[PDB]
Protein backbone atom coordinates (compact mmCIF):
# COMPACT_ATOMS: atom_id res chain seq x y z
CA UNK A 1 0.00 0.00 0.00
CA UNK A 2 2.78 2.04 0.80
CA UNK A 3 4.62 1.24 -2.38
CA UNK A 4 1.50 1.60 -4.80
CA UNK A 5 0.98 4.74 -3.50
CA UNK A 6 4.58 5.84 -3.68
CA UNK A 7 4.55 4.24 -7.73
CA UNK A 8 0.90 6.14 -8.18
CA UNK A 9 2.50 9.53 -6.77
CA UNK A 10 5.35 9.01 -9.12
CA UNK A 11 3.48 8.66 -12.30
CA UNK A 12 0.42 10.66 -11.51
CA UNK A 13 3.84 14.16 -10.90
CA UNK A 14 5.16 13.35 -14.19
CA UNK A 15 2.21 13.32 -16.29
CA UNK A 16 1.05 16.52 -14.40
CA UNK A 17 4.09 17.97 -15.08
CA UNK A 18 4.14 16.50 -18.72
CA UNK A 19 0.68 15.84 -20.29
CA UNK A 20 -2.32 16.39 -18.24
CA UNK A 21 -4.58 14.84 -21.08
CA UNK A 22 -2.72 11.08 -20.40
CA UNK A 23 -4.34 11.52 -16.51
CA UNK A 24 -7.71 11.70 -17.55
CA UNK A 25 -8.06 7.54 -17.66
CA UNK A 26 -7.89 7.65 -13.87
CA UNK A 27 -11.13 9.93 -13.63
CA UNK A 28 -14.57 8.47 -14.43
CA UNK A 29 -17.87 9.93 -14.64
CA UNK A 30 -18.48 10.48 -10.57
CA UNK A 31 -15.19 11.46 -9.50
CA UNK A 32 -15.02 14.63 -8.50
CA UNK A 33 -12.09 17.50 -8.50
CA UNK A 34 -11.78 21.51 -6.98
CA UNK A 35 -9.18 23.24 -6.39
CA UNK A 36 -8.76 25.79 -2.95
CA UNK A 37 -6.47 28.77 -2.38
CA UNK A 38 -5.39 29.53 1.50
CA UNK A 39 -3.52 32.97 0.77
CA UNK A 40 -3.57 33.47 4.60
CA UNK A 41 -1.62 30.17 5.11
CA UNK A 42 1.87 30.53 6.95
CA UNK A 43 5.40 30.81 5.56
CA UNK A 44 8.69 31.54 6.40
CA UNK A 45 8.92 35.30 5.26
CA UNK A 46 12.57 35.80 3.54
CA UNK A 47 9.08 40.87 -3.45
CA UNK A 48 5.82 41.25 -1.72
CA UNK A 49 3.30 38.65 -1.38
CA UNK A 50 2.11 35.65 -3.35
CA UNK A 51 0.29 36.78 -6.76
CA UNK A 52 -2.44 33.72 -6.91
CA UNK A 53 -3.95 35.29 -10.18
CA UNK A 54 -4.21 32.02 -12.14
CA UNK A 55 -5.97 30.71 -9.11
CA UNK A 56 -8.41 33.10 -7.43
CA UNK A 57 -11.28 32.32 -9.61
CA UNK A 58 -11.43 28.71 -9.85
CA UNK A 59 -10.75 28.78 -6.31
CA UNK A 60 -13.12 26.80 -3.81
CA UNK A 61 -11.97 27.87 -0.34
CA UNK A 62 -15.83 27.52 0.99
CA UNK A 63 -15.32 29.72 3.52
CA UNK A 64 -14.94 32.75 1.21
CA UNK A 65 -17.50 31.67 -1.52
CA UNK A 66 -21.26 31.73 -0.02
CA UNK A 67 -23.32 31.86 -3.37
CA UNK A 68 -24.72 27.87 -4.24
CA UNK A 69 -24.10 28.86 -7.58
CA UNK A 70 -20.43 29.52 -7.32
CA UNK A 71 -19.77 26.91 -5.23
CA UNK A 72 -20.67 24.18 -7.59
CA UNK A 73 -19.38 26.35 -10.45
CA UNK A 74 -16.05 25.65 -9.01
CA UNK A 75 -16.52 21.95 -8.04
CA UNK A 76 -15.51 18.84 -11.33
CA UNK A 77 -17.30 16.20 -12.06
CA UNK A 78 -16.27 13.87 -14.45
CA UNK A 79 -13.63 13.42 -17.26
CA UNK A 80 -14.65 16.38 -19.20
CA UNK A 81 -14.92 19.40 -16.50
CA UNK A 82 -12.22 17.96 -14.51
CA UNK A 83 -9.81 18.21 -17.34
CA UNK A 84 -11.07 21.57 -18.40
CA UNK A 85 -9.94 22.83 -14.13
CA UNK A 86 -6.24 21.45 -15.39
CA UNK A 87 -6.21 23.04 -18.00
CA UNK A 88 -6.83 26.40 -16.20
CA UNK A 89 -4.10 25.55 -13.70
CA UNK A 90 -0.59 26.78 -14.05
CA UNK A 91 2.10 24.61 -15.70
CA UNK A 92 4.14 23.05 -13.50
CA UNK A 93 8.08 20.80 -12.24
CA UNK A 94 7.42 18.69 -9.19
CA UNK A 95 10.70 17.99 -8.28
CA UNK A 96 10.01 14.64 -7.12
CA UNK A 97 12.94 12.44 -8.49
CA UNK A 98 15.87 14.46 -7.82
CA UNK A 99 14.52 15.83 -4.19
CA UNK A 100 12.38 13.84 -3.14
CA UNK A 101 12.93 15.51 0.65
CA UNK A 102 11.15 18.74 -0.31
CA UNK A 103 7.62 16.28 -0.29
CA UNK A 104 6.03 14.59 2.64
CA UNK A 105 3.07 11.89 2.14
CA UNK A 106 0.05 9.57 4.59
CA UNK A 107 -1.54 7.05 3.27
CA UNK A 108 -4.17 5.01 4.52
CA UNK A 109 -7.65 3.16 4.26
CA UNK A 110 -10.47 4.65 3.11
CA UNK A 111 -13.72 3.14 5.26
CA UNK A 112 -15.85 2.15 2.42
CA UNK A 113 -15.10 0.83 -1.62
CA UNK A 114 -11.99 -0.93 -0.76
CA UNK A 115 -10.26 2.44 -1.47
CA UNK A 116 -6.79 4.34 0.08
CA UNK A 117 -5.93 7.96 1.11
CA UNK A 118 -3.68 9.39 -0.67
CA UNK A 119 -2.34 12.85 0.80
CA UNK A 120 1.15 14.66 -0.63
CA UNK A 121 2.78 17.94 0.71
CA UNK A 122 5.23 19.83 -0.96
CA UNK A 123 6.27 22.95 -3.64
CA UNK A 124 6.51 23.20 -7.76
CA UNK A 125 8.16 25.46 -9.63
CA UNK A 126 5.44 27.37 -11.95
CA UNK A 127 7.14 26.99 -15.42
CA UNK A 128 4.41 28.47 -17.93
CA UNK A 129 1.49 30.23 -17.79
CA UNK A 130 -1.55 27.72 -17.89
CA UNK A 131 -3.32 25.87 -21.33
CA UNK A 132 -6.74 28.51 -20.85
CA UNK A 133 -6.54 31.08 -19.03
CA UNK A 134 -9.21 31.06 -16.26
CA UNK A 135 -7.60 34.43 -14.15
CA UNK A 136 -10.63 36.88 -15.23
CA UNK A 137 -5.29 39.24 -26.37
CA UNK A 138 -3.30 37.64 -28.87
CA UNK A 139 -0.92 35.90 -25.76
CA UNK A 140 -4.22 34.08 -23.99
CA UNK A 141 -7.90 33.23 -24.26
CA UNK A 142 -10.04 35.29 -22.38
CA UNK A 143 -10.68 38.92 -21.55
CA UNK A 144 -7.09 41.22 -21.49
CA UNK A 145 -4.89 41.42 -18.39
CA UNK A 146 -1.61 42.41 -17.68
CA UNK A 147 0.78 39.49 -16.90
CA UNK A 148 0.69 37.45 -13.99
CA UNK A 149 3.70 36.32 -12.53
CA UNK A 150 4.81 32.80 -11.83
CA UNK A 151 6.40 31.74 -9.41
CA UNK A 152 6.92 28.87 -6.41
CA UNK A 153 3.88 27.31 -4.68
CA UNK A 154 3.78 24.93 -1.77
CA UNK A 155 0.29 23.09 -1.49
CA UNK A 156 -1.33 19.48 -0.40
CA UNK A 157 -3.12 17.37 -2.59
CA UNK A 158 -5.77 14.38 -1.59
CA UNK A 159 -6.44 11.67 -3.50
CA UNK A 160 -9.51 8.96 -2.70
CA UNK A 161 -8.68 5.88 -4.93
CA UNK A 162 -10.72 2.83 -5.54
CA UNK A 163 -10.75 -0.20 -7.71
CA UNK A 164 -13.26 0.58 -9.95
CA UNK A 165 -7.25 -0.67 -12.83
CA UNK A 166 -6.81 2.33 -10.51
CA UNK A 167 -9.68 5.24 -10.40
CA UNK A 168 -9.49 8.55 -8.70
CA UNK A 169 -12.94 8.98 -7.09
CA UNK A 170 -11.95 12.41 -5.32
CA UNK A 171 -9.32 14.56 -6.05
CA UNK A 172 -8.34 18.27 -3.76
CA UNK A 173 -5.88 20.30 -4.40
CA UNK A 174 -4.92 22.90 -1.98
CA UNK A 175 -2.66 26.24 -3.46
CA UNK A 176 -0.60 28.27 -0.56
CA UNK A 177 2.24 30.25 -0.43
CA UNK A 178 5.64 28.48 -0.86
CA UNK A 179 7.83 27.88 2.29
CA UNK A 180 11.09 27.17 1.94
CA UNK A 181 10.84 25.88 5.87
CA UNK A 182 8.75 22.80 6.38
CA UNK A 183 8.94 20.26 9.61
CA UNK A 184 9.60 17.50 7.53
CA UNK A 185 12.97 19.12 5.93
CA UNK A 186 16.44 17.62 5.09
CA UNK B 1 -23.19 24.02 -1.69
CA UNK B 2 -26.02 22.11 -1.19
CA UNK B 3 -24.40 19.36 0.98
CA UNK B 4 -21.39 21.25 1.75
CA UNK B 5 -23.03 24.11 3.91
CA UNK B 6 -23.37 22.41 7.12
CA UNK B 7 -19.68 21.93 7.19
CA UNK B 8 -17.95 24.89 8.43
CA UNK B 9 -20.15 25.23 11.31
CA UNK B 10 -18.91 21.89 11.87
CA UNK B 11 -15.42 22.24 11.53
CA UNK B 12 -15.43 25.30 13.54
CA UNK B 13 -17.41 23.35 16.43
CA UNK B 14 -14.37 20.43 16.43
CA UNK B 15 -11.78 23.28 16.68
CA UNK B 16 -12.59 24.46 19.41
CA UNK B 17 -13.06 21.57 21.30
CA UNK B 18 -9.02 21.07 20.28
CA UNK B 19 -8.80 24.48 21.96
CA UNK B 20 -11.09 24.03 24.95
CA UNK B 21 -10.66 26.61 28.05
CA UNK B 22 -10.52 24.26 30.94
CA UNK B 23 -13.03 26.04 33.92
CA UNK B 24 -14.26 25.41 37.34
CA UNK B 25 -13.39 25.34 43.87
CA UNK B 26 -11.47 21.65 44.73
CA UNK B 27 -8.51 20.66 45.31
CA UNK B 28 -7.42 18.72 41.69
CA UNK B 29 -8.88 19.48 38.61
CA UNK B 30 -10.92 16.97 36.84
CA UNK B 31 -9.04 16.10 34.15
CA UNK B 32 -10.95 13.07 32.43
CA UNK B 33 -14.24 15.27 32.23
CA UNK B 34 -11.77 17.90 30.50
CA UNK B 35 -9.98 15.76 28.10
CA UNK B 36 -12.71 13.64 26.84
CA UNK B 37 -14.41 17.01 25.52
CA UNK B 38 -11.20 17.08 23.25
CA UNK B 39 -11.72 16.39 19.48
CA UNK B 40 -15.11 14.59 20.50
CA UNK B 41 -16.21 14.48 16.85
CA UNK B 42 -13.88 11.44 16.75
CA UNK B 43 -15.14 7.94 16.70
CA UNK B 44 -13.90 6.01 19.30
CA UNK B 45 -11.82 3.51 16.95
CA UNK B 46 -11.29 6.61 13.91
CA UNK B 47 -8.24 5.93 12.10
CA UNK B 48 -5.99 8.97 13.21
CA UNK B 49 -2.04 10.54 12.05
CA UNK B 50 -0.65 13.09 13.52
CA UNK B 51 2.85 14.27 11.74
CA UNK B 52 2.56 10.80 10.04
CA UNK B 53 2.80 9.06 12.88
CA UNK B 54 -0.33 6.74 13.57
CA UNK B 55 -2.03 6.24 16.90
CA UNK B 56 -1.57 2.41 17.88
CA UNK B 57 -5.01 1.21 19.92
CA UNK B 58 -3.91 -0.95 22.36
CA UNK B 59 -6.70 -3.84 24.16
CA UNK B 60 -6.48 -1.17 27.37
CA UNK B 61 -7.28 2.32 25.21
CA UNK B 62 -9.13 3.04 22.00
CA UNK B 63 -7.68 5.26 19.20
CA UNK B 64 -9.76 8.18 20.52
CA UNK B 65 -8.82 7.81 24.07
CA UNK B 66 -5.03 7.73 23.43
CA UNK B 67 -5.14 11.20 21.58
CA UNK B 68 -7.28 12.72 23.93
CA UNK B 69 -4.40 12.28 26.72
CA UNK B 70 -1.64 13.15 23.80
CA UNK B 71 -3.46 16.56 23.01
CA UNK B 72 -4.66 17.00 26.87
CA UNK B 73 -0.26 16.95 27.13
CA UNK B 74 -0.50 20.52 24.61
CA UNK B 75 -0.47 23.95 25.52
CA UNK B 76 -3.58 25.41 25.05
CA UNK B 77 -4.20 25.93 21.31
CA UNK B 78 -6.05 28.63 18.97
CA UNK B 79 -7.04 27.41 15.83
CA UNK B 80 -8.27 29.78 12.86
CA UNK B 81 -10.01 28.17 9.99
CA UNK B 82 -8.11 29.23 6.52
CA UNK B 83 -9.86 27.52 3.80
CA UNK B 84 -11.22 23.98 3.51
CA UNK B 85 -13.10 22.14 0.47
CA UNK B 86 -15.50 18.60 0.85
CA UNK B 87 -16.70 16.14 -1.71
CA UNK B 88 -19.92 14.05 -1.07
CA UNK B 89 -18.45 10.70 -2.31
CA UNK B 90 -21.15 8.14 -3.80
CA UNK B 91 -22.24 5.08 -2.23
CA UNK B 92 -20.07 6.06 0.90
CA UNK B 93 -22.02 7.51 3.52
CA UNK B 94 -19.38 10.26 3.83
CA UNK B 95 -17.63 13.03 3.01
CA UNK B 96 -13.85 13.82 2.35
CA UNK B 97 -12.91 17.04 3.72
CA UNK B 98 -10.04 18.92 2.77
CA UNK B 99 -9.29 21.73 5.39
CA UNK B 100 -6.24 24.06 5.88
CA UNK B 101 -5.42 26.40 9.60
CA UNK B 102 -3.34 28.49 11.03
CA UNK B 103 -3.01 27.14 15.05
CA UNK B 104 -0.54 29.16 18.13
CA UNK B 105 -0.11 27.60 21.69
CA UNK B 106 -0.20 29.58 24.56
CA UNK B 107 3.70 30.21 25.84
CA UNK B 108 2.79 31.06 29.49
CA UNK B 109 4.47 27.98 30.92
CA UNK B 110 0.85 26.98 32.04
CA UNK B 111 -0.62 23.18 30.89
CA UNK B 112 -4.26 23.15 30.06
CA UNK B 113 -5.34 22.74 33.70
CA UNK B 114 -3.41 26.68 34.58
CA UNK B 115 -0.50 25.25 36.00
CA UNK B 116 3.21 25.55 35.82
CA UNK B 117 5.88 22.95 36.09
CA UNK B 118 8.21 25.67 37.84
CA UNK B 119 9.00 24.52 41.17
CA UNK B 120 12.54 25.23 40.91
CA UNK B 121 13.23 27.64 38.53
CA UNK B 122 14.05 30.97 39.30
CA UNK B 123 10.45 33.04 38.60
CA UNK B 124 -4.44 37.90 36.07
CA UNK B 125 -3.19 35.19 33.82
CA UNK B 126 -4.17 34.87 30.21
CA UNK B 127 -2.35 33.07 27.36
CA UNK B 128 0.67 34.79 25.72
CA UNK B 129 -0.10 33.25 22.30
CA UNK B 130 3.34 31.97 20.31
CA UNK B 131 3.60 32.63 16.56
CA UNK B 132 1.55 31.16 13.67
CA UNK B 133 2.03 27.28 12.68
CA UNK B 134 0.71 25.93 9.42
CA UNK B 135 -1.94 22.98 9.51
CA UNK B 136 -3.36 21.06 6.81
CA UNK B 137 -5.71 18.52 7.89
CA UNK B 138 -7.79 15.95 5.97
CA UNK B 139 -11.31 14.09 7.10
CA UNK B 140 -13.40 10.87 6.48
CA UNK B 141 -16.74 12.20 8.15
CA UNK B 142 -20.26 10.89 7.85
CA UNK B 143 -22.46 12.31 5.53
CA UNK B 144 -25.38 13.36 8.36
CA UNK B 145 -23.18 16.20 10.03
CA UNK B 146 -25.80 18.20 11.07
CA UNK B 147 -24.65 16.07 14.66
CA UNK B 148 -22.96 16.96 16.95
CA UNK B 149 -21.70 13.15 18.01
CA UNK B 150 -19.39 10.75 16.99
CA UNK B 151 -18.69 11.35 13.23
CA UNK B 152 -15.08 11.76 12.27
CA UNK B 153 -13.91 7.89 10.75
CA UNK B 154 -10.50 9.21 10.20
CA UNK B 155 -8.02 12.51 10.79
CA UNK B 156 -4.74 13.10 9.13
CA UNK B 157 -3.33 16.13 10.63
CA UNK B 158 -0.21 17.61 9.34
CA UNK B 159 1.83 20.56 10.46
CA UNK B 160 3.32 22.02 7.75
CA UNK B 161 4.85 25.01 8.89
CA UNK B 162 6.58 25.53 12.39
CA UNK B 163 8.03 29.41 13.56
CA UNK B 164 11.47 28.73 15.21
CA UNK B 165 9.73 28.95 18.68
Amino acid sequence: SRNLATNFIANYLKLWDANRSELMILYQNESQFSMQVDSSHPHLIESGSTDFGYYLNNSRNLTRVSSIKARMAKLSIGQEQIYKSFQQLPKTRHDIIATPELFSMEVYKFPTLNGIMITLHGSFDEVAQPEVDGSASRYHSGPKHKRIPLSKKSFDRTFVVIPGSMIVASDTLLIRPYTSDFPWKV
Amino acid sequence: QDPTQQLEPFLKRFLASLDLLYTQSQPFPNVESYATQLGSNLKRSSAIIVNGQPIIPSPQEDCKLQFQKKWLQTPLSSHQLTSYDGHLIPGTGTFVVHFSAKVRFDQSGRNRLGESADLFQENNQRPIWGSWFGVDVNLVVDENVMQDGEIINSMDYRFTYVPND
